[PDB]
């Protein structure tokens, strides 16, 4: 018995966090406080680094 | 928010088990006026319940 390797692509990782990093949703409108969290998450995402809380959509 | 009716409500159950020796129930219909923690947002998920909470006047008042 063996395992493959668990590691992905770098595209589809950029592709999930940017999904992850904002509301893809049109006319909807969200909580100042959010949308700070979800600026920071795009932050991270584009600086190539990830929290706890993307690693998880990951 | 009729204090008037919790008073009677509460002095009626006070009497039932005296005179029935059984369990009753009282139920206090409210709300929560801020967050679970006092550090906290209830914004973030229940947005129209709070919006009108807070044009809400204090049972005191």
């Amino acid at each position: 018995m063996s395992c493959p390797s668990t590691g992905l692509t770098e595209d589809i990782l950029t592709h999930i966090g940017n999904v992850a990093s904002s509301v893809p949703v049109e006319n909807f409108t969200i909580h100042g406080g959010l949308s700070r969290i979800l600026k920071t998450r795009g932050e991270m995402v584009k600086n190539r680094t990830v929290d706890w809380a993307l690693a998880e959509y990951m | 928010d009729d204090p008037e009716a919790v008073m009677y409500v509460c002095k009626v159950a006070a009497e039932w088990r005296s005179t029935f020796h059984k369990d009753v129930v009282v139920d206090l219909v409210c709300y929560r006026r801020n967050g679970h923690n006092e550090m906290d947002e209830p914004m973030f998920t229940q947005p129209l319940m709070y919006k009108q909470i807070r044009k809400q006047k204090p049972v005191l008042q």
